[PDB]
């Protein structure tokens, strides 16, 4: 309760430190996050997202990410505090770690149930996340990639909402230009979750020239174990439903 | 696909011992990397959770493994200590190599490759006091790979020829051998469970093999002075009439046997049977009844009027059976129609071929009925008598091998008395009346005469 009361103080540094302490506390067990929630911290934390402070928004979004990462009910009640589209606007700030915090928060929100994913889609956040990923480079794209992958893996309507929102070419860009291993592993995982649904999924994925990239990447010795595993998983989930012969044709000889 | 070293080191490659969310890339550079990257983000004025993005939030990484969607339950699946191994590798990889993997496997239990070739690495996997490995196809072994360590050994789905290659290289430690779905044979392999090999045997799991004398196994236990967990229910050796009370009684070791709750009276009734077991008919001795005939085609309903010179009738109903010699056959139950018939046979078999007895009990043993109708002019005239029949069923009898006193099973060979023909069977006698006014099945019972008290088990003097 004292940490919650410390935020009500007008000191920006005190707010930042209290949010950092809350994030550090609610990242080890769901009961810590629940106890922080029961002190009324959700209502406050949503009220400083609009605050134009870099570090304050960073710490608030980090605490929200750490809270909404444990259980379904926590992530559900977090969205109940009207966190949209105030969080979605944070993907356009000049700051980068704020964008990473927002991507991580969204990723933790819509990983439990398709209802939260559906609410995010209806709030118009998938396009914003895709644009923020395309406008940024590095590990910042990873939370958004795992987000969109979880959303696609949730249900069929969510995968359609992602595909119509131009998610596949962004994933191809992630797989191509990012030199890091876990980023392209996550891109392969998201593409595989996209293409594991109806043949229209693997259709929309196959036009973007990702399958030859995945095949070459899983046929690359310098690749990591998890990356090759996820690339093979994506290939198996996409080629099991893809109905386009001219793109499955090159897979014959390679 | 595999040599043991190459398969272990391959699966150690299958478990990604250098890579995400375990292991190494960028993300490490202030969490799962060495110190400069970490510390200089402090000692240079704080590069914050701003992390340059050479790093992740590690709680996010852990949240990926914890995620109810990102795969990593084991991977999503198997032997749980392997997930701990991944969890260490998240926590920090850098230090870890084959050096640590060699340290890790105090047991090895990470099932299935279809592989079989034993080699050197097991020694290098320093700690291994246990194996539990399965769906691998091993036949006999580079025994030598035994580090001076091994206690417990499950081997489900291996194929092994004899114990001997391994047992002729024994660490004085083996608490257990187990070989489910396997094949091994006889009373004599008990020698490889002697004190030369394995004085330490506390535990056993030996089904699907074929092992054949409880007192040969007592020779092993007279030299493996340790037993407390067991599988003898599931081997041909259980077939001796006195087995439950004898096995409990036999030697200073097995404190409890087979499934049972004492809390009533049992234990006062039952200690003392192995003494009697020096005297009992020590082999296995089975009394075996055949069952009463059903689906009895009233082949006379086809003449529901039946009394005239062909139509008119007398019947046989018999089984012909497989029982192990694989196999010996008799035409057992033979006797005529009544709309339901009563028919029985009993054999007693005294048996020693316990591998094939176990094969007869487990495998699918083969059984048939024969019906005969008579349809006669006073000449009744009879075709054989007449034949009109079904007889085939595949049949199963494990409880005797589970050391239980009795099996029953009931076998339908298939329809000749259909329900319309059954209604009509009563209609043959009802059409004899109107004029005058399971589908083809047997029961089976197979006793291996076992018992309910120490004194009643003494009756196998007589077996």
């Amino acid at each position: 309760p004292l940490l919650v009361l410390c935020i009500q103080e007008p000191e920006i540094a005190l707010k930042r430190i209290a949010a950092s302490a809350l994030s550090d506390i609610s990242k080890h067990s769901p009961e810590l996050a629940q106890t922080v929630v029961d002190a009324g911290a959700i209502a406050h934390l949503a009220q400083m997202i609009l605050n134009p402070d870099a570090k304050l928004k960073r710490q608030v979004l980090s605490a929200l990410s750490q809270i909404a990462k444990h259980s379904v009910d926590l992530a559900e009640m977090v969205v109940e505090a009207e966190i949209f589209p105030v969080v979605l606007t944070c993907l356009k700030d000049k700051d980068e770690y704020v964008k990473k915090n927002a991507c991580t928060l969204i990723r933790e929100i819509a990983k439990h149930t398709p209802e939260l994913s559906q609410l995010i889609v209806n709030a118009g956040g998938v396009a914003a996340v895709i644009d923020c990923i395309g406008s940024c480079k590095g590990n910042i794209r990873l939370p958004g990639i795992m987000m969109l992958g979880y959303v696609a893996a949730h249900s069929e309507n969510l995968a359609m909402a992602v595909i119509i929102s131009k998610g596949v070419p962004q994933l191809s860009i992630c797989l191509s230009e990012e030199p890091e291993d876990h980023i392209k592993a996550a891109a392969a995982w998201a593409l595989g979750q996209l293409g594991r649904h109806t043949p229209e999924h693997a259709r929309a994925v196959a036009v973007t020239n990702t399958l030859p990239v995945l095949l070459s990447l899983y046929m690359s010795p310098e690749s990591s174990e998890d990356l090759q595993l996820k690339s093979k998983k994506a290939i198996k989930n996409i080629l099991q439903k893809c109905t386009y012969l001219p793109a499955l044709e090159p897979f014959l000889y390679d | 696909p595999g040599t043991l070293s190459t398969a272990v080191c391959e699966h150690l490659r299958k478990l990604c011992l250098r890579e995400f969310p375990c292991g190494i890339g960028s993300w490490n550079k202030s969490r799962f990397l060495p110190q400069k990257c970490r510390v200089w983000r402090e000692l240079v004025p704080k590069e914050e959770e701003t992390l340059v993005p050479e790093e992740e939030t590690v709680e996010a990484l852990l949240g990926l493994v914890r995620s109810n969607h990102s795969p990593w339950a084991m991977l999503k699946d198997a032997s749980a200590e392997d997930r701990f191994l991944r969890e260490l590798a998240i926590q920090n990889p850098l230090m870890i190599k084959d050096t640590f993997f060699y340290s890790y496997f105090r047991s090895l239990r990470v099932v299935n490759k279809g592989v079989s070739l034993v080699d050197k690495d097991l020694l290098k996997f320093l700690k291994l006091e246990e194996l539990v490995l399965s769906a691998n196809k091993i036949e006999e072994i580079d025994a030598n790979n035994l580090p001076p360590t091994l206690k417990v050994l499950e081997l489900y789905g291996n194929l092994i020829a004899s114990m001997e290659c391994l047992c002729s290289a024994p660490p004085p430690r083996l608490q257990h051998l187990g070989l489910g779905h396997n094949k091994l044979l006889g009373p004599l392999e008990s020698l490889y469970v002697t004190s030369h090999n394995w004085p330490q045997l506390v535990s056993l799991d030996l089904g699907f093999n074929n092992l054949t004398d409880l007192q040969n196994m007592i020779l092993g236990l007279s030299t493996l002075r340790h037993l407390r967990l067991l599988v003898l229910q599931g081997n041909p050796l259980s077939l001796v009439p006195y087995y439950r009370g004898f096995t409990i009684d036999s030697l200073a070791h097995l404190c409890v046997l087979d499934d049972i709750t004492v809390s009533p009276n049992e234990k006062h009734q039952f200690r003392g049977l192995n003494i009697h077991g020096d005297l009992l008919a020590r082999e296995a001795q089975f009394v075996v009844t055949i069952g009463n005939v059903r689906g009895v085609l009233d082949s006379s309903i086809l003449d529901p009027e039946p009394g005239p010179d062909g139509p008119f009738i007398s019947y046989s109903y018999y089984v012909t059976y497989d029982f192990v010699e694989g196999t010996v056959l008799f035409n057992t139950v033979h006797k005529p129609w009544s709309d339901v018939i009563p028919c029985t046979y009993e054999m007693k078999h005294t048996l020693k071929e316990l591998i094939r007895v176990k094969a007869f009990l487990l495998a699918g043993t083969t059984v048939s009925i024969v019906e005969e109708k008579i349809l006669s002019w006073p000449v009744l005239r009879q075709d054989p008598p007449v034949l009109t029949v079904l007889g085939s069923g595949l049949v199963y009898l494990e409880p005797l091998l589970a050391g239980e006193a009795v099996v029953s099973t009931v076998c339908n060979f298939g329809v000749v008395r259909t329900l319309e023909t059954d209604r009509l069977t009563h209609a043959r006698d009802s059409k004899k009346v109107k004029k005058s006014l399971e589908p083809l099945s047997v029961e089976v019972q197979i006793q291996l005469h076992q018992y309910r008290s120490v004194e009643e088990a003494f009756l196998s003097l007589i077996d």
